[PDB]
RNA sequence: GCGCUGCUGCAGUUGAAACGCCCGUAGUUGGCCCCCCGCCGCCACGAGGAAACGGGAGCGCUCCAGGCAGGCCCGUUGGACCCGCCGCGUGGGACCGCGCAGCGGGCGCGGCGCGCCGCGGCAGCCCCGAGGAGAGCGGGCGGGGGCACCGGUACCGGCCGGGGACGGGUGAAACAGGAUGAUCCCGCCGAGACCGCCGGCCGCGCAGGCGCCUGCCAAGACCGCCUCUGUCAAUCAAGGGCGAAGGCCGGGGGCUAGAAGGCGAUCAGACACCACCGUAUUCCCGGCCGUAAACGGUGCCGCCCCGCGGCCGGCGCGCGCGUCCCGCCGGCCGCCCAGGGAAACCGGGAGGCUCCGGGCUCUGGGGGGAGUAUGGCCGCAAGGCUGAAACUUGAAGGCAUUG
C-alpha cells in the first residue's frame, strides 16, 4: 500500500521513523539540545541569583495593569532574566542587591497570562519563602 | 503494450483444448521435418515458418503433429541461427534508427524511441546471458551493431 | 470549492489549444474557452429592402447576405448579455 | 500485476454475497483456494464447488447461501506462536464463540480451535466468521 | 434457469474467446473447389495445384478470394 | 493521555503534504504446476548455562510492608517450579526459496572413488503455453516527428495615375499626418511573419505540445490470428535524457506587436489604467539555463463492481442491403442506484477499510521567523537543488447556514 509491508522491510521502516519523528516540535524541543543549550536553568529546577533592578510592566492589550518584576543575574550563568513576583505587595519585602531563589511557571519555556516576555518566579528571597512571608508565618528582620 | 508505453490492448491467439492432429491430416512426422530443412536453408524465420506451414499445408499446431517445437527440431537438425530471432530483429530495428538519425540529428522523438529499444535490448541480451543460452562475453555495442547483424545473420 | 466539473472550458484528450482574440477588447483567449455565435444577416437592413429591389434594375436580384462568426471573451459576453449569470441548478442546463 | 490469488477470490466473493447472488467466477485456481474452500464448505459458509479445467489458469465455480459476512487475508505471513492465538483472536474476531481463524503448519491446514487442541503453532492465512 | 456451469452455446459464441468459460480459436479450416483446405483467416498467398496466380485477398479479419473458386 | 510518529494503527482533490515526464542500477516484491530426496527459514520438544528482581506452591512475623520459616507424634519437615538464548540436538515438513553435470549391473578386494565393459536390464532423458511480457504477419487509423519544397490574402514601405480638403483617434478630446496634393479608388514592386471560416464533451503524442501544397525518411498504439520464445516481470535512491514562456552567449534577419524610454489626456496628485511613437524581444542556426495554477490542484501495476446514453478506431454476426442493428476489444466523455465522505461531491472511485493487511516509490505533522542565515553542488549570469536555530504566537485554515 503507501506503507512498505513485505516481510524483509524492517530496516526500510526503521529509518523512515528515525528520519520523521524529528518533525514534532516537542520531540525536537527535547532530542535537539539547541534548549537545553539556550534555557538559563540548564535544566534545572530553579536557580540562585542576584537583583539589580525593580521595574513595572504593562499588561497585554485587553487587560490593563502594571506587573511588579525584577530584574536577575544568575550566579552560575551571569546572564540577565526577568522574574516576577506575583503574590500582592510582596515588591515591597524585595530590596535591591539580594539574593533570591528563581523557579519557572506552570508551562515549560512560555510566557504565562498577560504578562509579555515573562518566563520566571520568585519563590525565596534572604532564605525565607515569600509565600511564608505573605502569610505573615515569618518575618524579615534580618534585613 | 505495457513495458515501454502506456496502453494494454488484449489482442492474443487462443489455441484448442484438444492436442490431436485433425481428422483430415495425411502427413506423417517426418514429412513436416524435412518441409522445415529445406525452407530453413532458405533463411526464413520459424514464425514465417510457421505461418507459411499453417496456410499453405494446414496444420495449426506443429507441436500436435511431431510432438515437439519447431525451433527444438532445428536445433536436433543443426539449423538454429546462433542468435535468437526476437533479439536479432531488435537489433535491426536499432540499426535502422541509427541511420535515420544519423542522416538528420534534429529529431528527438527518434532518440526517445532508441533509448527504449537499448535499454529492451540489453534486458533481454541479460536473461539469454543467463540460461546459458549466449556466450558470457556476448555484449551489444552501439557504434559495433551493423557487424554483428551481419555476421550472425 | 470547484464549481463547474468541467472548470469552465471544454479540454478533453489534450494539453494545449491554439488561441484566439476577443473581438472587442483584443484579448487572448483559449478556442476552447471562447463564447462563440453565428449570425446570418442582410447586407441592407429590411426596412429599406424592399426600396432596394424596387431600385433594382436586375430581375429576379436576390439581396445577398452577411456570414460572420463572432468570438468572445467571458468579461465582455456578460457584460453585453451576451450570456446570463444563472441559478446554481440551472447551470446543468445545456439547451438553448 | 497480480500476486495474491486468495485476496481476489475472497474479495470477488464478499462482493457478490453482498447483492445476494447465488454463483461466482474465480479465475486463477490453486491448492490453498481449494483447502480454504473447503474448510469454508465443513464450517457451513459456502456449500459446494466446482473446479473447471482448461490446462492454464483452471476457473473455478462456487455457489453461495448467505451466511458468510466477512472473509480476509493477512498478506505476510506472521508466524503465530503456540501460545499467541488469543491475541490474534481477540483482535481479529469479533467474538470468541464462532469465528474461524485459519493457519499453515507442518500438519496441514486447519482451524485454530485444531491447533489449540493440538498445542502446536504456524503460519496465518486469513479468517473468516 | 441459468447456471454458469452449462451456459447455452449461443451466449458464448457473442462472448471474447478469452472471457469464455474456456478459452479456445474462433478460426476454422474449410475446402476450397475451383479441393484443398484453407485456413479461414490466411494472411500469406496461396495458390491451387493448377491456378497459376493467387486465390487470396488478405485482409484485416477473414480473407477474401477470387470468387472463381466455390 | 496521543490512532498528534501510526508494525498492530494516521494522513496526502479542496484543510499541511503525489517529484513536470520517461529510462534505469542497487534495494524491495514476484502467476500456476511435480506427494514424499538434500539444504534455508518456520513450529514443537529437549540439553546446557548464577543468583538477586518478577511470577509463583506452603507457612497467622498479633495484621501488614516482609522473611524462609517452623512443629511436634514432621515427605529424609520444608525452601517445589518458571523467567537473562538470533547458537547445539530430535522430530514435522504444509508455507517460503534453491538443486546444470543419465541410471542399473559385470571386472573389483569389506566399503567409497578413478577406470574398463553388454547395452543384454530402463517407457532412458522437454508439464502446460498465464484475459504476464516480448518478437512476428496482415489491416486500416491519426493537427504524432524530422528534412526539402510551395500557395494565399492581410499589416508595412515605395512607385504610376485620378481628385481636390480634411484626415486620424476617443466616453469626449489633444499630441503625430495634410496644396511638397494627404485621407479615398486602382495597378505594380519589395520583405518578413502567419495558416482563417471547416475547427469539434473529434483525434495524435511519455509529458511539454501538435493545423498551407507537394515529396522523402524513419516510427507508433489498436484490432485480427490453432505464428514464435518460454518468466524474460512490477516499482524504484544513485545516474542519464526530454522539458511552455520569459532570459543568456555567438551568428543571421528587421514586418507586425511591443517590456524600457518619450509624449497627450484624466486626476488633488497619475511617474498607472485610455491615445500615439518606439528599443530589446518576438523569426532561423548552434549552444546554456531547467523553472510554471508544468492542474484532473487526484503517483505507478493489478482484481471485482447498478443502470442508461453519446463519440472515435478495428473486427464479426443478421437481414428486407442500409455507410441498417446485434455484439466484442481498445480509447474519450455525460447522468446515476448502492456505498463512501466534514461536506462540497466521487461513483471507468475519492467504493470493496476502526468489520480498519495485494505490491513498490515519494511527501506531511499548529501558525510565523523562513524557503531566510550559514556551508556544499551546479550555472557566463540571472539563479536552481539541498536547507536550520534563537525568538515569537493562540489560533491560522476547510466545507457549509442565516443575515
Ligand atoms: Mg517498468
Ligand atoms: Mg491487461
Ligand atoms: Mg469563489
Ligand atoms: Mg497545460
Ligand atoms: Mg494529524
Ligand atoms: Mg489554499
Ligand atoms: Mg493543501
Ligand atoms: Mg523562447
Ligand atoms: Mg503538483
Ligand atoms: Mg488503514
Ligand atoms: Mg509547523
Ligand atoms: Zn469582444
Amino acid at each position: 500500500m503507501s506503507k512498505t509491508s513485505g516481510l524483509y522491510t524492517a530496516r526500510k521502516l526503521r529509518t523512515v521513523r528515525r528520519v520523521n519523528r524529528w518533525a514534532d516540535k516537542k520531540y525536537r524541543k527535547a532530542h535537539l539540545g539547541t534548549w537545553l543549550k539556550a534555557n538559563p536553568l540548564e535544566g534545572a529546577c530553579m536557580a540562585r541569583g542576584i537583583v539589580t533592578q525593580k521595574i513595572g510592566i504593562s499588561a497585554k492589550q485587553p487587560n490593563s495593569a502594571v506587573r511588579k518584576a525584577v530584574r536577575v543575574q544568575l550566579t552560575k550563568n551571569s546572564k540577565k532574566i526577568t522574574a516576577f513576583v506575583p503574590r500582592d505587595g510582596s515588591i515591597t519585602y524585595i530590596d535591591n542587591n539580594d539574593e533570591v531563589l528563581v523557579a519557572g511557571f506552570g508551562r515549560a519555556g512560555r510566557a504565562v497570562g498577560d504578562i509579555p516576555g515573562c518566563r520566571f518566579k520568585v519563590i525565596k528571597v534572604a532564605g525565607i519563602g515569600l509565600l511564608a512571608l505573605f502569610l505573615r508565618k515569618r518575618e524579615k528582620r534580618a534585613r | 503494450g505495457r513495458m515501454h508505453s502506456k496502453g494494454k490492448g488484449i489482442s492474443r491467439s487462443a489455441i484448442p483444448y484438444t492436442r490431436a492432429p485433425a481428422p483430415w491430416n495425411k502427413y506423417t512426422p517426418e514429412d513436416v521435418c524435412e518441409q522445415i530443412c529445406k525452407l530453413a536453408k532458405k533463411g526464413t524465420p520459424p514464425s514465417r515458418i510457421g505461418l507459411i506451414l499453417r496456410d499453405q499445408f494446414a496444420i495449426g499446431q506443429v507441436k500436435n503433429v511431431t510432438g515437439s517445437k519447431i525451433v527444438r527440431i532445428l536445433k536436433a537438425k543443426g539449423l538454429a541461427p546462433e542468435i535468437p530471432e526476437d533479439l536479432y530483429c531488435m537489433i535491426k530495428k536499432a540499426v535502422a534508427i541509427r541511420k535515420h538519425l544519423e542522416r538528420s540529428r534534429r529529431d528527438k522523438d527518434s532518440k526517445f524511441r532508441l533509448i527504449l529499444v537499448e535499454s529492451r535490448i540489453h534486458r533481454l541480451a541479460r536473461y539469454y546471458r543467463q540460461a546459458r543460452r549466449l556466450p558470457p562475453t556476448f555484449r551489444y555495442k552501439s557504434d559495433q551493431a551493423a557487424a554483428l547483424l551481419a555476421t550472425y545473420a | 470549492p470547484v464549481k463547474r466539473r468541467n472548470n469552465g472550458r471544454s479540454k478533453y484528450n489534450c494539453g494545449h489549444t491554439n488561441i484566439v482574440r476577443c473581438q472587442n477588447c483584443h484579448r487572448c483567449v483559449p478556442k476552447d474557452k471562447v463564447i462563440k455565435r453565428f449570425t446570418i444577416r442582410n447586407i441592407v437592413d429590411n426596412t429599406i429592402a424592399d426600396d432596394v429591389l424596387n431600385a433594382c434594375v436586375i430581375q429576379g436580384f436576390a439581396i445577398p447576405k452577411l456570414y460572420n462568426k463572432v468570438q468572445y471573451c467571458v468579461s465582455c459576453s456578460i457584460h453585453n448579455h451576451i450570456v446570463r449569470v444563472r441559478s446554481r441548478e440551472d447551470r446543468k442546463i445545456r439547451t438553448p | 500485476v497480480r500476486i495474491n490469488v486468495l485476496r481476489d477470490a475472497l474479495k470477488s466473493i464478499c462482493n457478490a454475497q453482498r447483492i445476494g447472488k447465488k454463483q461466482v467466477i474465480v479465475r486463477p485456481s490453486s491448492k490453498v483456494i481449494i483447502e480454504f474452500l473447503q474448510l469454508m464448505q465443513k464450517n457451513g459458509y459456502i456449500s459446494d464447488f466446482a473446479v473447471v479445467d482448461n490446462h492454464r489458469s483452471n476457473r473455478i465455480v462456487v455457489n453461495l447461501i448467505g451466511r458468510l459476512n466477512k472473509a480476509g487475508v493477512i498478506s505476510p505471513r506472521f508466524d503465530i506462536p503456540a501460545n499467541d492465538i488469543e491475541k490474534w483472536v481477540v483482535n481479529l474476531l469479533p467474538s470468541r464463540l464462532f469465528g474461524h481463524i485459519i493457519l499453515t503448519t507442518s500438519q496441514g491446514i486447519m482451524d485454530h480451535i485444531e491447533a489449540q487442541h493440538r498445542q502446536i503453532g504456524g503460519k496465518v492465512i486469513g479468517y473468516f466468521y | 434457469n441459468v447456471d454458469l456451469l452449462y451456459p447455452d452455446p449461443v451466449e458464448e459464441q457473442r462472448k471474447h474467446k478469452l472471457k469464455r468459460l474456456v478459452q479456445g480459436p474462433n478460426s476454422y479450416f474449410l475446402e476450397i473447389k475451383c479441393i484443398v483446405v484453407v485456413y479461414s483467416h490466411a494472411n500469406t498467398p496461396v495458390f491451387c495445384p493448377g491456378c497459376t496466380s493467387q486465390i487470396s485477398i488478405p485482409t484485416g479479419g477473414k480473407c477474401a478470394f477470387t470468387s472463381q473458386v466455390e
